[PDB]
């Protein structure tokens, strides 16, 4: 779950 | 200790006789893997050639 | 996977679970499929935000060679007909048994006595000793059969 | 009762493994046989 | 010098060695290696193995065990388990063709092909046994090598070494719950001709042992594994007057002596008590009169049937622990008092104790609660002329219209054994209720 | 040290007994190539149940490939764990099928059963105990109706004291595709009759039903049929190859089930069948796997046992579990369905336990039963056959091929007494 | 002091000298290369390796043996191998040409050529010895070398040294299973001419060896380097006297006038038998009484014949370990006393004993198992009249149409010394039917 974290930080 | 001087010699002879025919044998089926690449080149060529 | 990709029914491996060490596994990279030069069209099934890193998914299972019997069930049979019994016992190579018949035997741990891990279980044995004419006459009706003495 | 959720945790574990898979099978953009006119057009 | 022959045929009776000797192992120090740990421990030189485990001189000890069966796969799980290094590997013996639930097939054709190598074997390690106090005998009665072979080794037995005391331990099968479907059929045969060779016919119930590991063990799913447990607690019990001094002992001699009355009626039945846990054994006094009355009850016999029902000819006590006579003698007279049991008519004495010191070892893992107090109580009663009568009822029921019998007239056994066993058994039956009226 | 000569032959029989060997191989720890990767002895104590040792590690399966002609061949090749078969084996004609019995028994394929006899004998004698065969095969075409039959009429005929039993996909009226299917397997069931141990009938019609219930399998194709029939054969023959609280093997099985001489024709059912969105909503246990054995709905040869009643039945557990809980569901469901089961035979379920489970399961089951039903689609078949053969139906390609009316009458004759002999049983009273 | 020489002839010969030399050097401590363990061993002084060794002054000990082989092909191997810095160089004779499987060949061609060299090695050999004990001629009767150079020395060396006893060890061809196909005409010619001057015949038969190390030994693949392994342990028993100190000490003269009753009955059979594996030998007392048990049993002889049908003329035991004179006593009291094994009337003291405190030496990479007690049963029995009829019979339904006559006729041999050895080895065996009744 860490990969798809990044883009929901991101946007 | 006579007795472990021999088990060490039987040892020694049987690994250096194993790891050999195991060359043997892996070389064999090397030098047959690569003739049936050769086979196939050569019938290619000459179809081609024909 | 495997039985009709039911999945949460229990192990996909039943005896590679419970083992202490397990063969070593192999994360394999695919050729997928095209030429190392061609454009690929994002299909309306995937995303635009990336793959899942399919690390613990791709696996393969090689085998190992241990000491015991090369994978090979010839040379398991001249061990079995050697009556050669093997090394390491079904509680070192296995977790709590996978067979029920394992379970007669599984509290021996061979590093500790079971007096030491577990005092409960003590039981002060009463055995009266034999005395020297009952060894006399026990140790000698063993090797010899037409003596007796009363 | 730890044993039966480790078998719990097996059976999670597969269902995303099953789903990663699957996620890649829907990707692999050949679609199996695909004949060569289509697969050299898709080359070049 | 006292030792005897454990003849393990037959995967039930397979299981229960296994089960039987773990226990034995660890009730007399021996690790599943075979070798003895002693370590200098308040051990003043202990000779209580020697009743069933050998001595080749290293520190290892062997057992005096055949585990025999006509089928390898659990004779390979016996090889390849714990107790690997434990047994003789030629006291392994197995078959290559499984013997199926098949009187005839175990008894005629594939049994007459291993037998001999099974009495050469026996005959080696009788020869060693020096003074040999008898032969116990683990199978079920569910057939195939349970009950052809374990027949046939038997005859085979009573032939060549005379009269050595025979005790056997069978696993009856139960009213209505079963396995196989030729049960009847296999009980049916092999009583007929378990009937004039064996000493004692000791039986167990799988559903009576469901029963109790479900109502007073409070385990409500039990097992094969904690069924033979209890089993071997009850063997270990019946044989540890040979191995362990007592303040009365008593042996596979005067056992017999004081169990049958009457050279057919054979059957006894053992029970255990206490086989409560420990979650109820922290909350009790188990006294010896507790333990007695817990032996003497119908929800604790083991080869299920109501014993209010029928007359005790003789009942076999044996104490284990911290047991002191009057006790025993006061539990005794309270029972006798007591209006339920009544005994036959021609036995004004009915009750063989034994006492003995040794308590019960409780095996780690297991169900039973460790105690310093067991009696073991081994009824000779009438109540098993029901179950003769259940296994009748099924048989005919079966063999009226030739059900499977088939397979047993191409094996090669003929017509007339079974109307020939039907008989002996029917025989069987009219002897109980003429000792019992 | 038993073990199982796999004789797949036909189509449907290649197919089914290719996904068998897939199901098994990965069971016994055996990759596609057929290096052995497993960890544990459980593994690699009873290969030789259904694999050969070949130098280097290698494990062949110990199946007969038959058919007539080629494709079959190469579809099992191009599948996965398809390089695992010795390219010696490989047995097929080069004319063809047809669906003509005439064709798969007296003409052309029968100049090929010599062939599959000599590779049968090396790999029988190769080994020292031969406990006995397998065959999948279906009654419905010729090179599975015609090579099966005689396969096994050789066999039976050579060594007349083996275990030799037959999968036998049967046909059905809805889901046919094929007309001369009663034909083929009227004529057939008079070869299975003498000559089989027993026969493990299995339904298409009723697959599909797996498929389209509890499975909820949208697409299900050729291969998730195979699947589950796979399953019933692992299922059946995982005693031999692994141990158990209670072993039974294929002899004990046929003891234990069939009581007179030709009723050997039983019905195949696994459990569980569960589906994906129903996969977490239920708790995989003893009675559970117990009550989905005995519904009808994971009954893979039509038959409802309703109306019918059970003769012996038998049950292979798979997994770790007790023996108390499955007697006494075994004992439940015989005192519940009290009428539903034979009065002159007591206690008629066969209960065999193994500690190893499945690939993906906790725990399994699977059931066998010589329930009375099955003579209804011995029934349907002789229906169709009797209506054909009435007004002369496809007659002129077996009678130009080879063979006599007098066969034909032969069989319908052999096939209805039959279907007299499992109705006997219905309705009988002990006294 | 108390030597003896040590013949080797053929290839069954020289393998046996291969798999002794060995064994005889690693139990008297010298090392392959002749020598003493690095000086470490000598710290007194002892004459055990006197017997099959000799000193020649710094730190070397030269074995009394004499390796012949006509084929040059088996000697190079000892001459290349690691026992190269051991043997004399002139001891390790061999010749050009092969005998090829012919008697005629191997004694009138090629026999004729090298007789005088090895025989003048034998007498350097007797000239460097001190006070002889005898030859112990290890060969095959077999074909080629091993029957025709073998009679051919035993003749030439016979009329040379007297009386000087000659213990033949002879590889005798198997009932059934045998590997050449003129093996039955080359055993009848070389017991002719081995007849008069052998004084003592071992047989030792291929057939028995494989069934004993399959049985007793589990192995289910055996071959000539087990074979000739289980011979050395053989011969080690039987000059254990010699070279150890025992307390009975039976040597070669004992040899001959204890077990040779008549001067033609010279052919007994040697069986070693507490063989077994090392799984099982750790599972079992491997006492006196089983030791000698497993001699008189007809699984376990070294040649495939039953002694059960016949009698026995006299038996040696050779007990090495820890073995007492009173437990011998006992083991034979109880066979005697056991009715299965036959002796004759006219001889009822028929048993010679020879107990020695050496423990059985243990090969590396070797099957048997470091045991502490062994024993070496050497039985004159009259049932080997059953193998010499077999043999017979083989070379009477060959001699019939002339086979492989003409071969033996070229290399020089005269068309009716077939008849006369056929005639003498009749006469053989009306000699055995003339003493056993
Ligand atoms: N108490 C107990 N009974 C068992 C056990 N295993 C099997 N049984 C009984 O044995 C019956 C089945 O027949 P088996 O005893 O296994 O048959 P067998 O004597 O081993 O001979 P085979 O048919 O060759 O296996 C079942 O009905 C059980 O009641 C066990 O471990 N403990
Ligand atoms: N025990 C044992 N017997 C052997 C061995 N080698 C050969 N033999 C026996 O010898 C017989 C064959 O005759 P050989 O002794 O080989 O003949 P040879 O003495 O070498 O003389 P040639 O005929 O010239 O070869 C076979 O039947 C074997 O039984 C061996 O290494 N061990
Ligand atoms: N379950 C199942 N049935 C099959 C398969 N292949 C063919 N069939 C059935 O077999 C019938 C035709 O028989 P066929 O296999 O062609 O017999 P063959 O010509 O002798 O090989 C069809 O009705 C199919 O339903 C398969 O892989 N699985
Ligand atoms: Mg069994
Ligand atoms: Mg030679």
């Amino acid at each position: 779950l860490e990969t798809y974290h990044q883009q929901t930080l991101y946007r | 200790n006579l007795s472990d001087d021999i088990a060490r010699k039987r040892a020694m002879e049987e690994e250096m006789e194993r790891v050999r025919e195991e060359l043997y044998h892996e070389e064999q089926e090397e030098t047959q893997r690569q003739k049936e690449m050769a086979e196939i080149e050569r019938q290619i060529r000459q179809r081609l050639e024909l | 996977m495997s039985f009709f990709n039911l999945t949460e029914l229990g192990y996909q491996y039943p005896i590679r679970a419970q083992v202490k060490e397990p063969n070593s596994v192999y994360s394999y990279h695919l050729a997928n499929s095209l030429p190392a030069g061609s454009y690929v069209s994002h299909r309306p099934e995937t995303a635009k935000l990336p793959p899942i890193n399919m690390h613990k998914y791709n696996k393969v299972i090689e085998p190992v060679d241990n000491p015991e019997h090369h994978g090979s069930y010839v040379k398991f049979t001249e061990r079995l007909h050697k009556h050669t019994r093997c090394a390491k016992g079904p509680n070192d190579i296995y977790r709590n048994p996978v067979t029920t018949a394992q379970l007669p035997g599984s509290w021996y741990r061979k590093e500790v006595p079971l007096k030491q891990s577990e005092p409960w279980t003590y039981v002060p044995r009463h055995v009266c000793v034999s005395s020297e004419m009952t060894k006399f006459v026990k140790e000698m009706s063993v090797t010899n059969r037409e003596f007796s003495l009363f | 009762k730890d044993e039966e959720y480790r078998e719990y945790l097996h059976g999670l574990e597969t269902e995303a493994e099953y789903q990663a898979k699957l996620k890649e099978a829907l990707a692999r953009p050949v679609i199996d046989k695909a004949h060569p006119v289509r697969r050299q057009h898709m080359s070049a | 010098m006292r030792e005897c022959i454990s003849i393990h045929v037959g995967q039930a009776g397979v299981q229960i060695g296994n089960a039987c000797w773990e226990l034995y192992c660890l009730e007399h120090g021996i690790q599943p290696d075979g070798q003895m740990p002693s370590d200098k421990t308040i051990g003043g030189g202990d000779d209580s193995f020697n009743t069933f485990f050998s001595e080749t001189g290293a520190g290892k000890h062997v057992p005096r065990a055949v585990f025999v069966d006509l089928e390898p796969t659990v004779v390979d799980e016996v090889r390849t388990g714990t107790y690997r290094q434990l047994f003789h590997p030629e006291q392994l013996i197995t078959g290559k063709e499984d013997a199926a639930n098949n009187y005839a097939r175990g008894h005629y054709t594939i049994g007459k092909e291993i037998v001999d190598l099974v009495l050469d074997r026996i005959r080696k390690l009788a020869d060693q046994c020096t003074g040999l106090q008898g032969f116990l005998i683990f199978h079920s009665f569910g057939g195939g090598t349970g009950s052809g072979f374990a027949s046939l080794l038997m005859e085979r037995l009573s032939v060549d070494y005379g009269k050595k005391s025979k005790l056997e331990f069978a696993i009856y099968p139960a009213p209505q719950i079963s396995t196989a479907v030729v049960e009847p059929y296999n009980t049916i045969l092999t009583t007929h001709t378990t009937l004039e060779h064996s000493d004692c016919a000791f039986m167990v119930d799988n559903e009576a042992i469901y029963d109790i590991c479900r109502r007073n063990l409070d385990i409500e799913r039990p097992t094969y594994t904690n069924l033979n447990r209890l089993i071997a607690q009850i063997v270990s019990s019946i044989t540890a007057s040979l191995r362990f001094d007592g303040a009365l002992n008593v042996d596979l001699t005067e056992f017999q002596t004081n169990l049958v009355p009457y050279p057919r009626i054979h059957f006894p039945l053992a029970t255990y008590a206490p086989v409560i846990s420990a979650e109820k054994a922290y909350h009790e006094q188990l006294s010896v009169a507790e333990i007695t009355n817990a032996c003497f009850e119908p929800a604790n016999q083991m080869v299920k049937c109501d014993p209010r029902h029928g007359k005790y000819m003789a009942c076999c006590m044996l104490y284990r622990g911290d047991v002191v006579p009057k006790d025993v003698n006061a539990a005794i007279a309270t029972i006798k008092t007591k209006r339920t049991i009544q005994f036959v008519d021609w036995c004004p004495t009915g009750f063989k104790v034994g006492i003995n010191y040794q308590p019960p070892t409780v095996v780690p893992g297991g169900d039973l609660a460790k105690v310093q107090r067991a009696v073991c109580m081994l009824s000779n009663t009438t109540a098993i002329a029901e179950a003769w009568a259940r296994l009748d009822h099924k048989f005919d029921l079966m063999y009226a219209k030739r059900a499977f019998v088939h397979w047993y007239v191409g094996e090669g056994m003929e017509e007339g054994e079974f109307s020939e066993a039907r008989e002996d058994l029917a025989a069987l039956e009219k002897d109980y209720e003429e000792v019992g009226v | 040290m038993r073990e199982i000569v796999h004789m797949q032959a036909g189509q449907c029989g290649n197919q089914i007994g290719a996904k068998f060997w897939e199901v098994i191989s990965d069971e016994h720890g055996i990759d596609p190539t057929g290096t052995y990767h497993g960890d544990s002895d459980l593994q690699l104590e009873r290969i030789n149940v259904y694999y050969n040792e070949a130098t280097g590690g290698k494990y062949v399966p110990r199946a007969v490939l038959v058919d007539l002609e080629p494709g079959t061949m190469d579809s099992v090749r191009s599948g996965p764990f398809g390089q695992i078969f010795r390219p010696d084996n490989f047995v097929f004609g080069q004319s063809g099928a047809g669906n003509n019995w005439a064709k798969g028994h007296y003409t052309e394929g029968a100049e090929l059963v010599d062939s599959v006899l000599d590779v049968v004998r090396k790999e029988a004698e190769s080994c020292d105990c031969l406990q006995g065969f397998q065959l999948t095969h279906s009654l419905g075409g010729g090179t599975g109706s015609g090579m099966g039959t005689l396969l096994i009429s050789k066999i039976r005929e050579e060594y007349p004291d083996r275990i030799m039993n037959t999968f036998s996909v049967v046909p059905s009226p809805k889901v046919s595709d094929t007309v001369v299917e009663p034909y083929n397997a009227t004529l057939s069931v008079h070869q299975l009759v003498e000559n089989t141990d027993e026969t493990y009938c299995i339904d298409n019609e009723a697959l599909y039903d797996i498929c389209f219930r509890t499975l909820k399998l949208t697409t299900p194709t050729y291969g998730d049929l195979n699947h589950l029939v796979s399953a019933t054969m692992s299922g059946v023959t995982t005693c031999l190859r692994f141990p158990g609280q209670l072993n039974a093997d294929l002899r004990k099985l046929a003891v234990n089930m069939v009581p007179f001489p030709r009723l050997h024709f039983f019905m195949p059912g696994f459990a569980p069948l569960t589906s994906r969105g129903s996969q977490q909503y239920r708790a995989l246990t003893v009675p559970e796997l117990t009550q989905q054995m005995f519904d009808a709905k994971n009954m893979m040869a039509a038959c409802d046992p309703r109306h019918g009643r059970y003769l012996t039945v038998a049950a292979i557990f798979r997994g770790r579990m007790s023996m108390k809980e499955v007697d006494e569901q075994m004992l439940n469901v015989q005192n519940k369905n009290s009428s539903y089961f034979v009065e002159w035979i007591p206690n008629n379920v066969k209960t065999a336990v193994c500690d190893i489970p499945p690939r993906g399961l906790k725990m399994s089951a699977t059931f066998i039963g010589n329930s009375t039903a099955i003579q209804e689609l011995f029934k349907r078949i002789s229906e169709q056959f009797t209506a054909m053969f009435r007004r002369k139906a496809f007659l002129h390609w077996y009678t130009g091929e080879g063979m006599d009316e007098m066969e034909f009458t032969e069989a319908e004759s052999n096939m209805n007494d039959l279907v007299s002999e499992y109705q006997q049983y219905q309705d009988a009273t002990a006294e």
